[PDB]
């Protein structure tokens, strides 16, 4: 999971 | 604010290519000269031009059998249908010409992109 | 020896979920007590153990509505749809409990693992 | 377009  | 799952659309396609292996949910027929290909159509939409106009004219988004025009190479078609579903291009010298041919019908730009920039290296 | 095009299976649920904003070829209703979403089943099976099962029945691959378990929260499916669709997942402290409970039911398992995550930091 |  990343941020955008 | 959203967060992202990186692996999220490589494995919705991995999975939707699952289902085309064992034939689940397939909803159309795509008839090359002799051959048969089973696919969805939604998948088929997503990756062609030509698809995408065909699945939303009114009569024809109904209808279970489509068939190519006659000039369309099954191989180069078959060769197209993988890639669809898993992003990998079987591009190799003896096919080229019939993958660019099959990927301008179907409307497949970035297809037709890489098959002009290998023709021109040659 | 096949080439890989980066950005094909993003590109494809990008257009999947473009197909679901206009409504085009939807063939399932969600119910989640008052509230209904229309979905493409390949999707939810693609991206939901649960809807994988469910439309792999014989009997409910037929079905054109599907009602969820009375206690599931329709904020959190709406959440975890907009997911399938697009990777990007809206994880709030007000809504994270509806999202994992939702997740584990639906049994999408790497949301589960960033809910559990989320929650521990906190 | 890469080697995958
Ligand atoms: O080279 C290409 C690939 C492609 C895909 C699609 N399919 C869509 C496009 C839009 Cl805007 N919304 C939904 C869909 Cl399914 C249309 C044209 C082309 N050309
Ligand atoms: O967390 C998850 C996400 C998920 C998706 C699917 N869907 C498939 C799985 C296979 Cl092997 N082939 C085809 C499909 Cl559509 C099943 C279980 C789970 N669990
Ligand atoms: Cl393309
Ligand atoms: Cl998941």
């Amino acid at each position: 999971w990343v941020i955008p | 604010s959203c967060i992202q799952f990186t692996r999220h659309a490589s494995d919705v396609l991995l999975n939707l290519n699952r289902l085309r292996s064992r034939d689940i949910l397939t909803d159309v027929v795509i008839v090359v000269s002799r051959e048969q290909f089973r696919a969805h159509k939604t998948v088929l939409m997503a990756c062609s031009g030509l698809f995408y106009s065909i699945f939303t004219d009114q009569l024809k988004c109904n209808l279970s059998v489509i068939n190519l025009d006659p000039e369309i190479n099954p191989e180069g078609f078959c060769i197209l249908l993988d890639f669809m579903y898993t992003s990998r291009l079987n591009l190799r010298e003896g096919n080229i010409m019939a993958v660019m041919a099959t990927a301008m019908y179907l409307q497949m730009e970035h297809v037709v992109d890489t098959c002009r920039k290998f023709i021109k290296a040659s």
